[PDB]
DNA sequence: CATATTTTGCAAAATGACAA
RNA sequence: CCUAAGAGUAC
DNA sequence: TTGTCATTTTGCAGGTACTCTTATTCAATATG
């Protein structure tokens, strides 16, 4: 789900870039380097807010070295899937394995163990997709799925989502 | 080159917390299974796999990397290893605090004797640092011989309050070499207590139990000081003709072979006590070769082994000879001679000693011409470049660099450049009993060998000339030049806070030459005096 | 951090600049002239870094603050500005 | 402190085991702690909408879906750089599944799911599902079990659903 | 004493 | 092993003296303050001397002729006598004398007037002497009132602790007495009007470089005195019926039971 | 030349922190070495050109710190740890002043 | 008294033979030798057997010994002094170091 | 406060501390022939209140175990009767200052 | 014929009783 | 290359 | 139901730098 949280950053500048645009580049170095990022710890990382006056405090000088280690507090957007939640969803592609679906930024790939017997997948239709005995799944078809477990990825995340439970498919 | 760029965050150590390794913490870091005594395998070219050289715990190669990490000798820190021991061993240098824990607890039960029923053991408790309370915990639990099953009620000795004690008999326990006699009062019955029951009533000893005896639930538990898990340092702890920690090993190896063998085919009890006795033996003089009382296990040659803690202690030790004190690039030495044509803080550095000793001098708008200049007349002359530091980390050579014509200095490299006039010198005369014997002074270079120094400034020094040696230490950064200018230079050292007087005067023959001078008699014609007043530099110009 | 900053109304500080400041606040600050740092002030001619940074300490021209910590880790953020280099 | 390698529970809502970074109270950047306040679909995207037009705002001075998307595109092309594809995607996840048009309805919603005094998690939840009926919810979210009365819950789904619009 | 010249004692 | 004992000893930035674990060894670095190399032997006036001495010197009556001042001192020698505030600043700047003669003879019970001080008031005074050219034979422009408000004014501006509390207040008055009793000594009225003879700018000049010289005498925080003050004992040490010497520093650190001469002093 | 303990002593009286870490690291010996934040131990296995870094043990592969410390500081934690004592060395305090 | 006649003793000593030493730097050796309470010995067994670090108290005497008793204790060292930076080889809090500079943006800005 | 002549028997020093807050105070007369607090070596020395201890501490920014401690076995703790956790003010004649106080907490 | 193994400085802590 | 030993320089 | 006093065992480490030279690396019996 979508959360805002107070994080920090800590960012080295190079003696070199202490100009009175300091403050700007210290906001662009901020970005490019955690939107639209992904992480463990806190999930996917989509805006920050409150970007008029983002707290940089003062920044510490590495004795030795010149640079400044600036610790920089903002307030980020994050979308962190969880266990066992309901969120709704577009299909984007279907396969023997199971099916994808687009959920914010993330992929989450429902295997076809996790369906009921009677939706089966169909790959006589073009495209492929997966056909039960009241309704079909393809492609851009909004359905609601359940997450109980998540993967972590290198810069992504795959979770593991299921349309077993009762009120859950497409709407 | 250097170290190449690595990713993670920089930080600085800021709290060191100490512990034991648990084996499971052991196993679990362990990179490979050491079993077999041999470095080298049959054919006497490669590191034999599962061997005390393993390739996965670094390459003891400079041709090879690291089988773990695929970094040169250069980067990796090298992995540990771990030895599986055959049975459980003393860690010398816990044994006496293994002897008053075991004091300090029931044998059979395992746990503390004295619980807060007694009158003095809520004095005990309430100590705050733990080193205190363990010293007051053993030296009231270890007159308690028994358990106390049952124990005179807090509130009145009227009625008796049971608590978890099993009521046996704790023994009086002695050690004898590297291992604990325990005699039973006689109902005295004599027998040595094993190793595995100690580590077996040390596991069953509370969370509580232990915490009040100093022991931390995360870090050290009393049961890891019996060693299950030797951790086998990688080769760069041990660097090859082997080490002798490396022949250590291979006997710890061999041992805990031979009893492996003998618990397995079955063998007499005496044998599978002497083999156990052998493999303790090892482990303990690995660890540490100078126990009181037992002989030191000798080396192949016939001399005593260097264990660990003999590379730890002493001067020469890693603390004292290492790191309190280590031996630095960027220094001379050699002879000094006076000079009264010297100023106070200008030192005398001979053009060879120029000519080795380098700066880095940062490229910049300001000095890129006569950088650039230096490193056209290159090292083989004063002043002159010696290398050019490429912001990529390359490392140019000023010799045989000549060839490939000159080279183009940008903004943001390094040339490493000859010490030149007024650059600011840390200059030192040993023992350096004080501040004082340790100034900063600035470079006046001079044609022979000699370090020349201004005569007034060999007070704090302590330095004569008859052959006395100093030392020059060159700052290689500019927050180190500038403090050592501002705070180390020799006239800020003037007025001594030693005795709130100035440490430096006129000695030797200027002070005779003074006193001669300022007498009465004394009357100097115009040429004299003409010239006199020439010689001083600030001379204001009138007669 | 809130907590440990002392608020600037009573600072209980010396207002004079120690010895150790001045050394590290030339020693940064050269550091900084030679890695091409912008100079806030005019040059006449000096080329040093050294003496650029005293030159800028001079008039307070450095754009640094001291955070002098107090024993139970709680500190004060000097300028270089207001502080008094008498020494 | 360090714990050295601590063990913990698996994350799950029906458990409410968030995480430890996860708590009801966090810190705020200011020093006081704060309700762990979770932002349902139209509220976040109207919170990602006010940071964007805020950022284009900062920039200068230094409804249908179609074209909601065609907006939204625009001023993300004008406002931010590249390497933005999460950013798109959840984007027009957000417009494709908009449960509320402007400002006036969400803070309807917020104030009155606030007037339930339930969880934050739950009623960010309530407000991102579209549910129907009050069984239908409990099933969905297990964590609503044993929480509140069955007919106020059925209720307040209901003008939920009344204050869906298109 | 010392060492040299334990304590004393120890 | 002295090195190793105080090398984690420093001076921080509430002038306390601690080591690594924070642990306050001296509540102000030296009992006073300042850096030893900023430290002067100087002569306290009051502590000696004979007490008609003493009046002679210091004690200045407007209302009699025993101890009367001469009109041609200062400017307006002939208009001070017969007023009464003057007269009541005088009695107090003696009765102060005379509190701080008593004080320093029960601090020095030998007497001894010659001890080390951070500022030397002796060159101060001299400096402004030969600076603003003092004739000796006018009469000074100076005003009791202003001499005495003067001084006052300098006590209050010798700061060594900032604080703004009542503890830190007492400690910087106890850190600041002792050179405050020699700066009453010095700058007394009759030794102002009479002895050195300044004038009212030179007296305004004596008082600014005496607060700046104090104020520069303070010792800086950071200040690793620890190591100092073992190294100005150990260096020493090398150069050198009682035991003495090497043996008895040893038996000094080494904190010893018995000892070679176990002597006893009875007065 | 030997920078000995005496040596240091005296630099610690000038108080020139800058200069003794500059004899202490950059002139004798400088070692960048990695570790993590659960475990203070140096066992992090850092593959550079890859950019890869793992504790085994700890199952972190984001908790990871590079510090500058002399290779003798390095060389004694490792005998410290092959002695049975475990010198973990974190970034971070854990108790106030 | 005792810390009175301690520097008496440690005054005679140094002026036996006419040299002079400043008063403060024995007045600061005999208050830290008496500073715990009772007369604390510069020795192993004196003021090396306080809680002020183990990597401190190693470096002067029982190397080995003391690190081992650390590492059973699970003693925390805060790395406050100077012995314990100068083997992690960083800058320690004296002297230069007893601060840490900073850049003010502000100031920056409002210079230029 | 007991004034005894030569000794007291250990089986009454067990009994010595009653019931709180009631606290016995044993001197031997030889001990309190000559009065230390009188010599010249033996500075002045003043109880602090609760009061006054709580300030202390905070105007230092001080922990409890961060002062200098005295004994509680010391002549002059016995003579004034200090308690564990109480802080004595030192006032001593200084040579480099006129006054200088320090600060000692009981142990 | 070649590699492998057999001088110095003490105060206590601990011990053996013990005595009715 | 390591180790050990011896001689020596300035304190 | 508590003091007493009077022999027998308990751990050790020695300043700071620096230069040079010399020797030596288990021998020998025993099996592959
Ligand atoms: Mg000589
Ligand atoms: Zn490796
Ligand atoms: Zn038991
Ligand atoms: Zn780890």
């Amino acid at each position: 789900m979508f959360f805002i949280k107070d994080l920090s950053l800590n960012i080295t500048l190079h003696p070199s870039f202490f100009g009175p645009r300091m403050k700007q580049y210290l906001k662009t170095k901020l970005l490019e380097e955690v939107e639209g990022s992904c992480t463990g710890k806190f999930g996917y990382i989509l805006c920050v807010l409150d970007y008029d006056n983002i707290d940089i405090q003062r920044g510490r000088i590495l004795p030795t070295d010149g640079s400044a280690e600036f610790n920089v507090k903002y307030r980020a957007v994050v979308f962190k899937p969880f266990k066992g939640e309901v969120v709704d969803g577009t299909v984007v592609s279907c396969s023997q394995h199971g099916f994808e679906v687009q959920v914010g930024p993330m992929k989450v790939f429902v295997t076809k163990h996790l369906m009921p017997q009677d939706l089966t997948f169909n790959a006589g239709s073009n495209p492929p997709s997966y056909q039960s005995s009241e309704d079909v799944i393809t492609i851009k078809s909004r359905i609601r799925v359940k997450i109980e477990g998540c993967i972590s990825q290198v810069s992504s995340i795959h979770a593991i989502g299921s349309i077993k439970e009762d009120y859950l498919g497409a709407i | 080159v250097g170290q190449q760029y690595s990713s993670a965050p920089l930080r600085t150590v800021k709290e060191v917390q100490f512990g034991l390794f648990s084996p499971e913490e052991v196993r679990a870091i362990s990179v490979a299974k050491i079993r077999f005594p041999e470095t080298m395998d049959e054919t006497q070219t490669r590191a034999k796999i599962g061997g005390l050289n393993d390739p996965r715990l670094g390459s003891i190669d400079r041709n090879l990397k690291c089988q773990t990490c695929q970094e040169g000798m250069n980067e990796c820190p090298g992995h540990f290893g771990h030895i599986d021991l055959a049975k459980p061993v003393f860690h010398v240098g816990f044994i006496a605090k293994i002897k008053k824990v075991c004091e300090c607890v029931c044998m059979h039960c395992g746990k503390l004797l004295l619980d807060e029923h007694n009158e003095l053991m809520r004095q005990a408790l309430a100590i705050k640092d733990s080193k205190k309370r363990f010293a007051a915990i053993w030296t009231l639990c270890k007159t308690k011989m028994v358990c106390e099953t049952d124990v005179p009620s807090e509130d009145d000795p009227t009625q008796l309050v049971s608590r978890g004690g099993c009521g046996n008999t704790q023994p009086t326990i002695r050690k004898d070499g590297l291992k604990l006699v325990g005699s039973w009062k006689k109902d005295p019955e004599l027998r040595v207590l094993s190793t595995e029951e100690i580590l077996n009533i040390f596991k069953h000893i509370s969370v509580k139990d232990f915490t009040s005896l100093g022991f931390n639930e995360v870090f050290s538990r009393p049961e890891w000081m019996i060693l299950t898990c030797l951790p086998v340092p990688p080769p760069p702890v041990r660097p090859s003709g082997e080490d002798d920690l490396t022949f250590k090993l291979a006997d710890i190896l061999k041992a805990n072979i031979s009893l492996e063998t003998l618990e397995h085919n079955g063998a007499p009890h005496h044998a599978i006590e002497e083999a156990e006795s052998l493999l303790q033996f090892h482990v303990a003089t690995y660890m540490d070769n100078d126990i009181a009382g037992q002989p030191q296990a000798l080396q192949k040659s016939g001399r005593p082994v260097k264990s660990i803690r003999a590379r730890l202690k002493g001067k020469e030790g890693r603390i004292r000879g290492n790191l309190m004190g280590k031996r630095v690039d960027f220094s001379a030495r050699t002879v000094i001679s006076g000079d009264p044509n010297l100023e106070l803080d200008q030192v005398g550095v001979p053009k060879s000693i120029a000519k080795t000793l380098t700066y880095p001098e940062v490229v910049t708008p300001y000095n890129i011409d006569r950088l650039t200049q230096l490193v056209r007349n290159g090292p083989n002359e004063h002043p002159g470049a010696k290398y050019v530091i490429r912001d990529s980390g390359d490392r140019i050579d000023l010799r045989y660099s000549k060839r490939a014509g000159d080279i183009q200095l940008q903004y943001g490299w390094k040339v490493e450049r000859h010490i030149m006039d007024n650059d600011p010198v840390l200059f030192n005369r040993q023992p350096s009993l004080h501040k004082m014997s340790m100034m900063a002074h600035r470079v006046k270079v001079i044609p022979y060998s000699t370090f020349r120094l201004n005569l007034s400034v060999t007070s704090p020094y302590n330095a004569d000339f008859d052959g006395d040696e100093m030392n020059l230490h060159v700052p290689q950064s500019e927050e180190t030049r500038a403090e050592l200018s501002q705070l180390c230079a020799v006239p800020l050292q003037i007025v001594s806070p030693q005795s709130n007087k100035p440490c430096m005067g006129i000695v030797q023959d200027t002070l005779c030459g003074i006193r001669k001078l300022t007498l009465r008699d004394t009357f100097i014609e115009l040429d004299q005096v003409l010239n006199m007043l020439y010689w001083v530099p600030d001379w204001d110009g009138v007669i | 951090l809130k907590e440990k900053a002392i608020p600037k109304d009573q600072r209980a500080t010396t207002p004079y600049m120690t010895k150790y400041e001045r050394a590290r606040i030339l020693g940064t600050r050269a550091l900084q002239i030679s890695m091409n740092a912008p100079v806030f002030v005019d040059l006449e001619g000096e080329t040093d870094p050294l003496r650029i940074a005293m030159k800028e300490l001079a008039e307070k021209k450095i754009p640094l603050v001291i955070r002098r910590y107090l024993p139970d880790g709680s500190f004060e953020d000097w300028s270089v500005e207001e502080l008094i280099v008498d020494l | 402190r360090r714990r050295l390698k601590k063990v913990e529970e698996e994350e799950n809502a029906a458990t409410l085991q968030l995480g430890q970074e996860f708590q009801l109270k966090q810190i705020n950047h200011q020093g006081e702690e704060e309700e762990l306040i979770a932002l349902n679909l139209s509220e976040a995207r109207l919170v990602i909408k006010e940071a964007l037009v805020e950022r284009r705002r900062a920039f200068k001075r230094s409804e249908t879906r179609e074209k909601e998307l065609e907006s939204i595109d625009v001023l993300l092309e004008q406002t931010t750089g590249g390497n933005n594809k999460d950013l798109k995607n959840t984007m027009q996840y957000l417009t494709n599944f908009s449960r509320f048009r402007d400002q006036e309805t969400v803070g309807a919603v917020i104030q009155l799911l606030k007037s339930t005094g339930l969880h934050p998690f739950e009623v960010a939840q309530l407000g991102s599902l579209a549910c129907d009926t009050a069984d239908e919810a409990k099933t969905l979210i297990p964590s609503l079990n044993n929480k509140i009365s069955d007919d106020e819950l059925e209720r307040i789904l209901k003008e939920l659903s009344n204050l869906e619009t298109l | 004493t010392x060492p040299g010249v334990t304590x004393p004692g120890v | 092993r002295l090195v190793k004992a105080l090398e984690d000893i420093m001076v921080h930035y509430d002038n306390t003296t601690r080591n690594s674990l924070g642990n306050v060894i001296q509540f102000i670095y030296g009992e006073d303050g300042m850096d030893a190399a900023h430290i002067e032997k100087q002569s306290l006036d009051t502590i000696g001397g004979s007490d008609a001495a003493f009046e002679k010197r210091y004690r200045v009556d407007l209302l009699n002729t025993d101890h009367t001042l001469d009109p041609s001192l200062l400017e307006s020698g002939s208009e001070i006598l017969g007023d009464l505030k003057l007269q009541v600043l005088l009695d107090e700047e003696y009765k102060q004398l005379v509190k701080d003669r008593k004080f320093l003879r029960e601090v020095f019970v030998d007497g001894e007037a010659n001890w080390p001080l951070p500022v030397n008031i002796r060159r101060i005074i001299q400096n402004a002497q030969q600076t603003f050219h003092i004739d000796h034979t006018k009469p000074s422009d100076l005003t009791i009132k202003d001499i005495v408000l003067g001084v006052k004014d300098l006590q209050e501006n010798l700061l060594v602790l900032r604080g703004k509390n009542e503890i830190i207040q007492n400690a910087q008055r106890d850190a600041v007495t002792l050179f405050c009793c020699l700066l009453r000594s010095r700058l007394a009225t009759r030794r102002v009007l009479q002895e050195y003879r300044l004038t009212k700018q030179a007296f305004d000049w004596v008082l600014s470089n005496i607060e700046a010289q104090f104020l520069r005498s303070v010792v800086h925080p950071g200040e690793m005195v620890g190591v100092l003050a073992a190294q100005s004992i150990g260096e020493p040490a090398t150069q050198m019926k009682v035991t003495s010497g090497v043996p008895r520093l040893k038996e000094i650190l080494n904190v010893a039971k018995n000892m070679k001469t176990p002597s006893l002093t009875v007065y | 030349l030997r920078f000995g303990e005496m040596e240091r002593d005296c630099m610690i009286a000038h108080g020139a922190a800058s200069f003794l870490k500059e004899r202490l690291m950059e002139a004798s010996d400088a070692f960048r070495v990695h570790i993590c934040g659960i475990c203070g131990l140096m066992t992090v296995i850092a593959k550079l050109n890859h950019n890869q870094f793992e504790c085994k043990g700890c199952d972190n592969k984001i908790d990871i710190y590079q510090i500058h410390i002399p290779y003798a500081a390095k060389l004694l934690f490792q005998e410290l740890m092959a002695m049975n004592i475990t010198p973990r060395l974190y970034t971070d305090r854990s108790r106030d002043f | 008294a005792g810390r009175a006649a301690l520097y008496k003793e440690v005054y005679n000593v140094i002026a036996s033979d006419g040299s002079y030493v400043n008063y403060r730097h024995m007045a600061l050796l005999v208050d830290v030798m008496t500073t715990q309470g009772g007369l604390t010995s510069v020795t192993r067994h004196g003021f090396n057997r306080s809680n002020t670090g183990a990597l401190m108290r190693c470096s002067f005497e029982e190397t080995v010994e003391i690190l081992f008793e650390a590492g059973a204790s699970a003693e925390l060292d805060d790395c406050r002094g100077v012995s314990e930076n100068v083997i992690l080889g960083q800058m320690a809090p004296i002297g230069t170091g007893a601060f840490d500079v900073m850049i003010d943006e502000e100031s920056l800005v409002k210079y230029m | 406060i007991f004034v005894y002549q030569n000794n007291i028997t250990p089986s009454a020093m067990k009994l010595v501390p009653s019931i709180p807050p009631a606290t016995i105070e044993t001197f031997n007369e030889a001990a309190l022939v000559v009065n230390i607090t009188h010599h010249e070596l033996v500075p002045k020395h003043i109880r602090l209140s609760s009061d006054e201890k709580r300030e202390l501490l905070k105007r230092y920014r001080l922990k409890e175990s961060q002062l200098p401690r005295i004994q509680r076995a010391d002549p002059v703790a016995l003579y004034l009767g200090l308690k564990r956790g109480e802080v004595v003010k030192i006032i001593r004649k200084s040579e480099t200052s006129g006054r200088y106080a320090s600060y000692r907490i009981c142990m």
